[PDB]
């Protein structure tokens, strides 16, 4: 896996190029905005059980067929596997936000997930709805605008961090669509 | 690619864990130490041709035998490959200083080097001579700050120990 | 015990590596974040008896059915063990704040807790009520500094998430 | 494994005690002097190759029968194993110095080593000489008193770190004697 | 799906064996015990709405707290899901009585239930209250024969122990 | 794997339906005819070595090319593998008859057998002839009409049990055709 | 593992003897009383959760130091292990009662347990108290003399089964003392 | 020892399960089938000497070449071991009928038998002749009841199939 | 296919080694011993019909019982398959003598033979009779040189031991 | 794997035919030319490090893009894998020459190598050039006509052995083309 | 110890086989090739002191930089260990010629050699110079017969290839 | 494992000595007599089946209690294990005779056998009788003095090989006594 810094190094090595002052402004800004990124990750991990519970329950209340017989969340075994998948996806999205790079998500989570869901009969459309609800929750927590819980932060702009996490959630739906 | 971030993420993943306080606290070290190593990276990026010339020259100064027929530096094209290799290593040192870990040296410079230098009859002492000369040539505070120098030195020493 | 130091050392040991720059850089994170978490630990150490009483009190206020026959707080001895458990968890939160990691909670409070609470018919919502009440009771900077409260709150949320 | 912080927590847990101000003056000092400890570990790991080869070479030049037939460094296979063991022991000592606690060295390196060396016929007395030479090297590097190399430090005193690394080296011979 | 037949077939398969006398003798127990459990299955199939109503009512009677805002039964749709779940379990008990084993409860009711009830904050005590009330409410010989009652009770006790 | 009873349960669960008196008549008859099914299974298992030997020998005497060079039963190694496959197929057919359901046969024997035989060059047509001979033997034993051995039974109709076992043999040829 | 029947066969095989009428009066009685034995095992397995939690809770309330620091049920990890061991031991005792022979308990549960508990520092004296409480519970359930639950049986006497289950519980403490 | 009871207990133990309904139901099969197999065992116990003589007699009647030089019944001592072996097998059939399973044959008579008979050059057709003669000699209900003969015959066929 | 060459190549491959002196030295044994075994192979190739006729005749001479109804040689087509099998084995002995190892017997004659002869009720003693008669019938120096005879005998003894 | 002799046996077994005098002339000649084949194999194995080094260096000096960024020999890790593959191929070609048959090469080296190189992005064209250089070296050594080293042999014709080894090298390029 | 005999025995043991014809045929290769390699061993045994002096001499003649400060032959004691090592290797070549295999070199000289020479900064080209000089110094039949020189040269090349 | 040649090399390596003419007269004789040694091994491996069955049968006919109940050859499972052990021991003795050294027998067969037989309850005294019978057989076959079979040899004397194979058989009883 790569992080924001080794991503720059991989791009430079492709041109046999040293990383110099020209190339470092984004990375110096990444460092200067580092406390905000640690806060963003804390806001998600601190609410992760409620996010998954609420996102999967949401997917179901909107499409109650999922819990009918022959539905894919019918039985405790299936529902537990689905909640497990919501937590795994959220885990790898949180790694991507900590690292400032999607590689851990793409390589260890999304690689071969479409093929797995196809084989298993896991509805990729319902999955994407669960992920879209977790995107909505994640942006609310990073920006301290969740309706049912606020956390403690020095006031500042986290727009970029909210945009980035939204982009990671969007890759999941891109990979399994 | 080994860094502060990939180490703690990899460990969280092996245990199926969300990031937690020790992970965030590790990455705060990233914030503290970055100025020193990016200083060293920018200096090396700005002046690598001059550094590499001195390092290759030091190799051939110490081991004139390399220029003898049969030897690793027997002709001008082979000598030019030697300075290219030293530049390759200094470019990986620049990368380690940007990433804040040994990942770029480990993956792109050290892995397989023993097999390659053994098979092509390239004496490891010559490479150590070029790296050691660069470490010893560093001049604090002429070239960079003390703590930029510690970061630069650490990666040169890491490579020497990897070759030894 | 999971901490900054044990994470990076266990990673080095898995790969047969000496400590390297990213490991030292992680531990520099300790030096930077320690002031905030040690303030939280000291405040908890000095006032845990009053914190624990409020916490147990909130549990029985929310869930009066606990005091009924056959339920978990049906006599004074069982109620006393409930407060003792809340104390146990606050002492592990104190330890987490000193180590700079979840290790104390992980090993001494969370591992096995689902099995124990299930077998002894102790409702996890009762524990979550006590922990969430403490989290939400926190008043900054009355009770501690902003970043001591961030550290304290992070372990309380870690425990709530582990029970949910 | 434990570090200087979790050691204190284990001792406090034995008394069911909270770690309070009373208890924290060693750990706050550990943190205050943390830059010195990072320098100490850097000074070892930067010279580790030279330390091991010099120490094993020194054990052999004082006891040349080790490289005679029936000697335990005779053959390249045995000399390589011995050099590997020198590096392993130094690596565990460096972890103990980084953590400010002997547990990783005792648990992962020294537990079972005596019984193993006795089984293999590895001379423990010669092993202890190799380790004593690495102890003298490490004390010289930490205090910047090596004859053949100087490294770069802010002015101050690392005698406590030198005494501490010596105590970790001494545990090796205590284990295998 | 665990039954008399699948147990002995699975064991024969793991050893690469044809069915033999102990396998046939096991399945003869099938013949002997079937009347009692099919009696219990038909009674439950005939009157499950009434049984489920009594069981859910018993849950909410014992735990009025469930109806409080935040709690598992805070609104009418959540309360209706609770009675649905009790019907799901009674339907799996009917299946166990037809199969002559715990397979249907194990596969479709118990596997994953701990994770689900923990994650959605559904107190296991409420489910036990509904199942226990049904076991205790059974009236022999009013509702069924003694040995139908033993079969019915065994599966209710199996589920209670699975939730405990 | 499913049996006659859990097959009914799977069909009912698909409609979220209790199994009641209406649905149980087949299963009450399965139980009442249970001793005959135990006898049927005994009649096959008690003759299983002779069935396989005779069925494979039969496939060969009708198509003696199988034991020519380049034939698939040429060599002791191949002949032993073929007799092994005859015994395995007969084993899983006997499980299906004991259970009153084909699932153990379909899932643990026939799943991926066509693909295996294709890869190996095992002639699926000759295989089907071996299986058709074992079907002929099995029906003869269940009905006590084998020409060379009779067994002991209370007189009664086993037509249904003969029809059922014939249906299991027919699935093998269906799966690998 | 052996059952009441194969135990007799093993004893007869030692004498190269056939099991005759002379030998079978215990086994014919074992069969005659078999319904009682099924009821006895049902009465245990139906209350097993409550038995283990009550027995471990009882061992602790008589010896509260078990849950103090350095105590072997201190921490949720240790209390969970102890509850698991209570369940394992009860499960093996229930198998011994179902089979009418101690071999499964001795072979699979008790062989190596003393050496293991000594190695781990599991107090054998406290373990034996937990087991004695489960023995009293099981004797009460088998004889339908529990204070807090009655279950459903045809009128008769199960004192022999209660004495037998007690003998299996007693083997646990004999093994680990 | 394979029996109804050991099969269901070993299956429960593999899955970490208490005994459940399908296990009790299997053992009820014992109670039902035991009368028939115990009658077979008692009849065999009471008349094995005469059964064994007929069996060995049929073997040597069918295969007179056994009594030739270098063959398996070439002297009286080797013929006597042949009858002893037939006795051994009938004693294991007796045991199978008591246990209600093949375990005694499996463990004490079949396991290793191919290797032994191959190495000692003892033709398996000679053993099959003795066993098949006994199977076909059986006269119901002269010698035992219908279902005792079904049990007896099933073990004899099990042994023949194991040798073929 | 086991030979001098495949043994040493297989061993070199398992260790990731180029051929070395012990491998070449092994194969030199190939050169030395080939004349003797190719002599035996050519004699057997030249006269196999006559050898096989004598061997099958010896089988049926020793075991007249084979011709009895039910037995392995009950009719003329079964008797002809027996002589075919003996020819198959003599053809594999020819192959072993050409390859200079047991590979052809092992792969095409011995592997699975125990299962086949057990399942089709073909007595191993009859095959041993045919092979043993051929080994004993060999006449040195009438049929071949002494060392051709040792090679021929070794493969016949190998097959007898494989069947025993 | 097969050798020159078991290859003849496999061809004969296909016709259920004995190997006789007619068929043995090639094999008697194989034996008579055996010392030359042992010499041929010695000439290759004795120079194998120089062959691989020179062949891979050759592939590179002719196509220096291979060691540019995004080239497949760029980095020490890639170069080492390539030199490793050159040594493996040369090893299996030397086995084929020792055996007088290509089966060990086809079965253990070339089976699935095209698919592997495709998946990995290993340029099959550059690989074939490395192999063609090792063919050129191998023929030179077998015929003692290498420009930079002669070895010791009794004078004789090794044309056939040179032609054969060239045919083995040619199979590699055939398999991955 | 790798030899003709240990290769074929280890192969037989892996497969649970007695020795068979291809194993005896391999060992006949020993008898045939032994004269040549034992002549090489005896010649080496009788003249190793003079061979070793020429070899070490050629190394220091080719690589005079070895005698410089900080390099591998910087004092007389280090030069003496260099000749001792060349002697060690020639004694292992002697052993290879007696065993008829690389085993002595493999186990006692090559295994670990890369690690040792890398760690002690001993350039492998220095060892190769000594070995190649000896290989090329060989004069046939002055020093030994043609095929003794083939055996000797083969081990020297084996060692050079192992260091390259 | 060592052979007669590497044994000499190990003894010479202990003295840091070259193997010279002085040292080689045993090995040159070993080679001179090599055809006799191949004949000796052939004479054993050609009769190995008969040797093992006759030896185990002889151990039993002298001590018939071995096949009584509680006897260690009672049951076909135990008789098969014992016959297997007879074959294993003879196979290792034959390797020792082929190599002219006991190391393969001592290292791979005898190291741990005494402790194993004691653990299993295999009677070592009866094992030693089985081995002594195989020793008498092998000495008869090597010297072509078996009563029931003659084999084919050039005229000469194999008494040294017979004495040597006896010494390998004797090591078995020395190990397990």
């Amino acid at each position: 896996m790569l992080d924001a810094f080794s991503r720059v190094v991989v791009n430079s090595d492709a041109k046999a190029a040293y990383v110099g002052g020209s190339d470092l402004q984004a990375l110096k800004s990444f460092i200067a905005d580092g406390n905000k990124r640690l806060d963003a990750v804390n806001s998600i991990v601190s609410n992760a059980s409620c996010m998954v519970s609420d996102a999967v329950s949401g997917m179901i209340c909107e499409n109650p067929g999922l819990i009918s017989p022959g539905g894919n969340c019918y039985t405790n075994r299936r529902m537990a596997a689905c909640l497990r998948d919501g937590e795994i996806i959220l885990r790898y999205v949180s790694y991507a936000l900590l690292a400032g790079d999607a590689s851990v998500l793409e390589d260890r989570c999304l690689n071969g997930l479409k093929e797995t869901y196809i084989a298993l009969g896991v509805p990729t459309n319902s999955s994407i709805r669960a992920v879209s609800i977790m995107k909505a929750q994640a942006v609310a927590f990073i920006t301290n605008t969740a309706t049912e819980r606020k956390m403690s932060f020095a006031a500042g702009d986290c727009t970029s961090l909210a945009s980035e996490v939204a982009s990671y959630f969007d890759r999941v739906g891109a990979a399994i669509s | 690619m080994k860094s502060v971030i990939t180490t703690v993420v990899s460990a969280a993943d092996a245990a199926g864990r969300f990031p937690s306080n020790s992970d965030l606290e590790s990455i705060q070290g990233n914030i503290q130490r970055s100025a020193a190593r990016l200083e060293a990276a920018e200096k090396l990026a700005g002046n690598h041709e001059a550094v590499v010339k001195e390092a290759g020259d030091a190799c051939f100064a110490k081991y004139a035998y390399l220029k003898n027929p049969g030897e690793a530096g027997e002709n001008q094209e082979k000598i030019n490959k030697c300075y290219r290799d030293v530049d390759h290593y200094m470019r990986l040192v620049n990368y380690c200083l940007v990433v804040g870990g040994t990942g770029p040296l480990d993956e792109w410079g050290i892995a397989g080097a023993r097999e390659v230098y053994r098979t092509l009859n390239l004496p490891t002492s010559a490479y150590v001579a070029s790296i050691a000369y660069t470490r010893d040539r560093l001049c604090v505070p002429r070239d960079m700050s003390a703590q930029a120098g510690v970061e630069f030195s650490a990666y040169l020493d890491y490579l020497i120990n990897a070759l030894s």
